[PDB]
């Protein structure tokens, strides 16, 4: 045998109810318990026999947070007189974007693998003389895990990479795309971190602290061209093999740091005339 | 009948004799760390009747303009019996809780009390930039109070009731573990918590392992009466404890 | 080699594709598995529990926390209204960022019924009875007590237990409604009224309250994910 | 190797697809979102004793 | 077994007929009945026996139907001083192009999977000075369920999909390509609505009433020349697994209006100079 | 998973071609065209009592 | 890998092709079938059909 | 021929990836193998051998070999300190360029024990005894005796056998440490002490030495390979 | 049956100990026999029952030098009046990247395979007139082994390898890949070699006599730009299927020479206030 | 040829991947990073009498 047939749930159905005269009282409970109450329209009136065919594939977790999103974008020259504006570094977080920040903090544990895509595109800058003719160009994604040497020019010697992953891609192809493992030392990613540093409750506070993914580098392999021109790189992340803990309530204030929990207070919601008010 | 119950840990004894049933964190009793995951590689310890035992924190007043509190364990216990000892003199920690909130008043008083525990409560600044020490939030086993209006002083954190120093919407939290204290048919409120972390175990100085909130959402009223305010206390019990790492003490 | 031709899509990046790709870090070895309580495994479990509504919001509240709170009298007319509310939870101001509406947000469509549990705050030694009904789709909300009976109800008392549950039926001409309703998909109203009124003996406040908790049933599902407009950013986030 | 399931359909109205692993690394295998088992029990009932609906909550 | 070998029908064929001479009378009939007669060329003059082969294969609704065609086209720049001409937002629909709308009226009610396909073509724009070097361009395309945020401008950060599926295209390869289920509320998509908005019959009157399909948005990724270029983006539609309900006449007036029936009077059909001419 | 079938061709005058799906949704399936099963009776044919074609449609 | 060639005809779109592309919604739910009245399966079953012939035309 | 779409990734170049690739050299055929003595098959046996610490990094030593050598007196107060270090095998001046933390510094994370043997190097008539206490994390380290033998200690008693191990146990709150340890990654300290004190009989020298031995037990492992920050170039070589 | 199921290793677990008291002395030993203690902490304290899941699977010798790591990169133009700067000529060596040359010297003897892998890339000189029309470029990589002929110009006869093996790779596409054996006269490459070339110990020392594996050379096929255009290449080395002998302590000191050990004396580690410091 | 062999993967938490040559060269095949057989003795104990590590080191 070559091959192996590994080869769904639907919703609860309805069933019927008649008139009822009885000492039971399933509208009446207490919320005192913090018990929430499992009636069913089937207790409370009359029903007929109803089978339903609808399905809760699209509320999993697995599909709510597998879809890619952006993280990051960043622009660097191909040559230019700074030496800092000719390449990026990026310390990896998932903090940077908001919507993908607020799907993620649905969550306080997370544990699953990653799907990185790279989106570069190039533009030329305005100038005045424009003419030239220059061949595809080349990029270079470095990722250096923490506590490697990190380079300080675009043609420094660590971009010699032995040990280091990269990736070489040219212009005129598909998005470059990579996998990358569950890298967490702890059990579980956590997307909050309610503790301090130092033993002594003191230095930094908050997931900050737990923050040590590493570095990305870009750069232009060897373009230098006549004029400058403008790259711009886009990252992408797409969990994998999601697993969950522990939800907790959406954030309801936007966000104002890159790194901390920080906030202006907000409305509950909006109001209307009155209580009683029901028209639009 | 259902509306009793008693709890009995250690040398001490609790019994109520109005009570709703008890919340089990989420349907997961405390337990002992098992060996297949397990990862320091000396004994533990486990003080057992020495450190599982109810302690009771100090009461606060409940008035007509209170607007909640909040402690963080087990920051509060910290400096209680044997169990602030072995906090001090172990590397790693680790230890359920169950934790009993009591409010009694009259049949002619009315209000509501939400009693809920929040696993890793990060606070935000009053001033989004500028830092606190570790003081605004934890100071032993007083409690903290929120505030209605917004917080200004940079020293402390945003207390703004409605947003619950989280930013997120205040009537949200019935996700959490939590009961509710309506005078009406209930006194006390009983949550039992299990171990809520990333690592098998954690330094207890630390981390703040999760927050107790109470907040009023139906103001305390009476009428007439010579009672002026309804005290609540809180009392709370290790569960399950267990230490590693012997250290010279001081944290 | 063998014979290929590329057909329409090759070299595309699609968002939401399943496809395999090569490992940067091969045989790396991954931390053991620990099974933390409180594992969620569908948004429908989150969406199941209860939450508080703020029904009060009145335009002028100065204190947000009293947008949790309905308020009641012990004399009032014979018959009158308590408040009034439209079905939209995923439009409506006072569904809108309820952890049911949050949750809503994040979809297109949504079917199934919904409970709405009432739990009085008032003192023990109060009484009253209230009316809660909830009308299909129309061309005009109920006014009156004698309109509103017509439709699904349930008669409320205020007893030993102090919390009662309204199941709103699933009644729709299509199998889904979209989130962001219109006047096509519209989904009725729900109203409150005095049914016998409040009655308090002497030594005790004027004045109760009451919430609302809004949750879904079992049968409930959403579909056809989209991103939430509730947040929103102008520039990059340092 | 060859794996054969099922794929995702209507109700009540061949639905098979084939499936084949390339690498070694399990972190490359394409996302696995054919699971549908759930259980709201651990946030809807997190009491000690089993409440019946029909009987009162309290006594 | 690892192969299942699931592995066509002619029409009628004639048979033989010889003199008759009897009571019965197949060639008369009465169409007050609404009965459309079943006679054949044999009932009413001899015929040989003649084995048919033609097959009505191609005549099958999945075929008339599986046939990609335009239903919508647009241009937008790269680099322009108005902000809203520089992307496109379309509200999806099919009766913006007359021969794919005609094809669909023919049926009151379809059920469809959907092929969808994007053609992307650019040119330069004409200008005194046209001399420079842009590299190669790349598009995004993104589909906003109804609800959803929509982008303002080119630079928008609602362009971060996290959720909403978008797709990324780069100049030079193969049109883009992906395929979208049956997503109707109802049990079927509706053609014809002969109903009103409001339930006291007042509002919106028409099919444009149940059209809440979404958007479609499309950019340049980041391509800013120095010069205008304008793009053009062609969208294809192919229905898939169709069915189909209650044929209706097709329409005789030319289309007025994309969200109306409206028409002006037309004539029957042509004329000629009398009812015994038969010559050209 | 691999599916044999026959292919058009002429009458009177191997026809088989093999497919296989590479998607978990059959929405990505191409389409089926082959099925050529019809039945004008819906509309020919919509009167309750039969009528018989030799025999007069009325009386 | 595997050595390939591409043929002709590679990188090409034809209106009329059958081919199998990604679904952008995966998972999604359709809404189950219902079985309306008047189904049509083949347009000659329309063609069978009467209509009345226009044969006055008479250009006045 | 048969119909394919390119995914993304494709015509990319990954440093880390395995693929089968054509030989330029078809049917070349290689010299016989050879069981040379001393196969080596993962880098882990070369970290489990010792290597000598030099400890003695005193900011003043003008003869290098000085580093390697522990000083010892004969007269020291009753209760005095030997040496002190932080338990960073990656990091630490210490640990840095001993042949566990150069294998070490070719990776990010590290989880296991370590071994610390000491050897006595003195006069066959001397003798003594020590104290070697391993201190966990925490926020401020031993001062004095008293503190340190509350924590791992073991007491070394100078005879026949020269040499004594201390086996650092693993204690952490997670699987895995940072090589680039931080506060929150912190592993403890070691310290020495003089236990009894050493005592010599006349005609011997009064100073004596004492060596340090670094090396992994059996449950030692590295992960997520990167590249190390101790060898630099400026120009090509030639 | 027509597949063939080839289809790990855990590190040691802590058992559990107890207290003791006897005349076996685990932690006392003996280092002048040259012999490695193997205590474990479960023979100096007590400890619990520990099972532990974690693998040195990323630390074999496969996999640490199974990484693609640079080697060397050259510069040559296509058009230029100096015909020895039109082309490249490199004799094969691992000693002229210094991260490849530290991992490979931690070994005495080697045997692999080997992938080598090429990156080309190209850009336009800065000049006055930089307007040009130029097609894709194609470029050539020639490997000869020792003692074949060595090609002196560009349009040289050499270029036209009958049995040299050659790449032609046009740029724009995926970078040339290829294998090779190993390809040592003797047993196993030799990094070290404590040795003279003559008989009587005199001429060359060192591993540069071991150093036989021949020459590569890269040319522009026939592009000849009106304007000068320069390309850089990169080499990569990946080995395959490794085996090591004799480690060797890594070099402390900097390297200083392509073809030698010659180096500067270093101190052995960095400095601290005194022997008891412990703080930062 | 088709060789099926599993997968690295985690602990205690198909795994399976097919692989197939098409070169005719042993050189061109993929990396063979699966082995993890080890053994330190021969740096660690190279010592001729064996050293029980209970009894005293000498004597
Ligand atoms: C403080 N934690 C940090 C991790 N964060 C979740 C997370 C987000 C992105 C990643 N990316 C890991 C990664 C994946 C691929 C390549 C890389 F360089 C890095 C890991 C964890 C939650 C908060
Ligand atoms: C009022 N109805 C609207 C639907 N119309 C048929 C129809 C046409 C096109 C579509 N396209 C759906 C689709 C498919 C793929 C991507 C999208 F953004 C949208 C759906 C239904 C009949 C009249
Ligand atoms: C003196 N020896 C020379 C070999 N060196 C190791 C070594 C490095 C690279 C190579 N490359 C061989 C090769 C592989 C492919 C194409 C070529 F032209 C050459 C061979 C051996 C160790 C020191
Ligand atoms: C690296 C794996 C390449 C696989 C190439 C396509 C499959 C060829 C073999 C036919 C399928 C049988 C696989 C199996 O035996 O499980
Ligand atoms: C994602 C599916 C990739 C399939 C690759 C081509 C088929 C390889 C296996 C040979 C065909 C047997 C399939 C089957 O067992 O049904
Ligand atoms: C040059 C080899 C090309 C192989 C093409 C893919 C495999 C086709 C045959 C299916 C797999 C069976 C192989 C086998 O019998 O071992």
């Amino acid at each position: 045998g070559d091959v192996e047939e590994a080869i769904v749930v639907h919703v609860a159905d309805t069933m019927r109810s008649g008139p009822s005269n009885s000492a039971s009282v399933p509208a009446l409970t207490a919320v005192e318990t913090g018990h929430t109450s499992q009636v069913t329209p089937s207790d409370t009136m009359q029903t007929r026999h109803v089978k339903n065919y609808h399905s809760r594939s699209e509320s999993t977790v697995e599909n709510f947070l597998g879809r890619s999103a952006c993280v990051y974008m960043e622009e660097y020259k191909t040559t230019d007189n700074d030496v800092n504006k000719k390449f990026v570094a990026w310390p990896i977080n998932t903090k940077q974007m908001v919507q993908m920040r607020r799907k993620l903090e649905m969550f306080t544990y997370l544990r699953f693998d990653m799907e990185v895509t790279f989106v570069i595109t190039s533009r030329q800058d305005p100038g005045t003389t424009l003419a030239q003719d220059m061949p595809v160009l080349t990029h270079q994604i470095m990722y250096v895990p923490p506590g490697g040497p990190i380079p300080a020019k675009v043609d420094d010697y660590a971009w010699q990479t032995s040990t280091n992953p990269s990736i070489f891609w040219t212009e005129g192809n598909a998005p470059a795309r990579m996998s990358i493992p569950f890298i967490s030392i702890g059990n579980a990613y956590s997307n909050f971190y309610d503790g301090w540093s130092n033993f002594d409750q003191r230095g930094s506070y908050g997931y900050n602290t737990l923050n040590n993914l590493g570095h990305i580098y870009v750069r232009h392999v060897s373009g230098s061209s006549p004029h400058p021109i403008t790259s711009t790189i886009r990252v992408y992340f797409k969990p994998k093999h999601t697993r969950a803990w522990v939800p907790r309530p959406p954030r309801l204030c936007q966000y104002k740091k890159a790194f901390s929990v920080d906030f202006t207070p907000t409305p509950i919601t909006d109001t209307r005339k009155d209580i009683n008010t029901v028209t639009t | 009948s259902d509306r009793v119950r008693s709890i009995t840990l250690g040398n001490s004894t609790i019994t109520t004799q109005e009570c709703a049933n008890v919340v089990v964190g989420y349907g997961r009793w405390p337990t002992y760390l098992r060996d297949d995951e397990a990862t320091a590689e000396d004994q533990p310890t486990q003080p057992d009747v020495a450190t599982c035992r109810f302690y009771t924190l100090d009461s606060i007043k409940w008035e007509k303009g209170s607007v909640g509190w909040w402690w963080k364990f087990p920051e509060a216990l910290s400096d209680m019996g044997l169990f602030g000892q072995n906090m001090q003199y172990h590397y790693l920690g680790r230890a359920g809780y169950t934790i009993h909130v009591q409010c009694n008043a009259s049949k002619f008083h009315q209000g509501c009390l939400l009693v809920v525990c929040v696993p890793e409560a990060e606070m935000g600044g009053a001033v989004v930039g500028q830092a606190f020490s570790a003081t605004a939030m934890a100071n032993g086993d007083k409690a903290y109070e929120f505030t209605s209006a917004t917080q200004s002083d940079q020293t402390k954190v945003q207390t703004a009731i409605h947003n619950a120093g989280m930013g997120v919407g205040v009537g949200n939290l019935t996700i959490y573990p939590h009961q509710w204290i309506n005078l009406r048919t209930n006194n006390s409120a009983t949550i039992v918590m299990p171990y809520i972390n990333s690592v098998p175990m954690d330094n207890m100085f630390r981390h703040y392992n999760f927050t107790l909130m109470v907040i009023p959402f139906v103001k305390l009223d009476y009428a007439d009466t010579a009672s002026t305010y309804v005290p609540i206390t809180v009392t709370v019990a290790p569960m399950c404890a267990e230490y590693n790492g012997l250290r010279l003490a001081q944290a | 080699g063998l014979p290929t031709m590329n057909t329409p899509g090759s070299t595309q990046f699609l968002t939401s594709d399943d496809f395999q790709s090569p490992c940067a870090l091969p045989q790396f070895d991954v931390t053991p598995s620990m099974n933390i309580p409180g594992e969620v495994k569908n948004l429908m479990e989150i969406a199941e529990v209860d939450s508080v509504v703020p029904v009060n919001n009145v335009q002028d509240t100065t204190d947000q926390m009293e947008m949790f709170r309905i308020p009641v009298t012990i004399n009032a007319p014979l018959q009158q209204q308590v408040f009034g509310l439209r079905l939209q939870p995923g439009l409506d101001s006072v569904f809108k960022h309820t952890l049911l509406g949050e949750i809503l947000n994040y979809y297109a469509h949504w079917s199934g019924s919904m409970k709405l549990t009432f739990v009085f705050c008032g003192s023990a030694m109060a009484t009253g009875k209230f009316l809660i009904a909830y009308s299909p789709p129309g061309a005009n909300p109920p006014k009156t007590r004698k309109d509103a009976m017509l439709g699904t109800h349930i008669i409320w008392d205020i007893g030993l237990q102090s919390s009662c549950v309204l199941c709103v039926p699933w009644i729709s001409q299509t199998h889904y409604r979209l989130v962001q309703q219109d006047e096509y998909t519209s989904a009725g109203y729900v109203t409150c009224w005095y049914q016998t009124g409040m009655i308090v003996p002497p030594g005790t406040p004027n004045s109760s309250s009451i919430m609302c908790f809004a949750s879904a049933c079992n049968d409930f599902s959403v579909r056809m994910l989209r991103d939430t407009p509730f947040i929103s950013q102008d520039n990059k986030l340092q | 190797g060859a794996q054969v399931s099922t794929q995702k359909t209507g109700a009540h109205e061949i639905i098979h697809y084939t499936n084949i692993n390339y690498y070694k690394d399990a972190a490359s295998n394409s996302a696995n979102r054919q699971d549908f088992t759930q259980d709201p029990s651990k946030f809807t009932e997190p009491v000690k004793d089993v409440m019946i609906k029909s009987l009162p909550a309290l006594n």
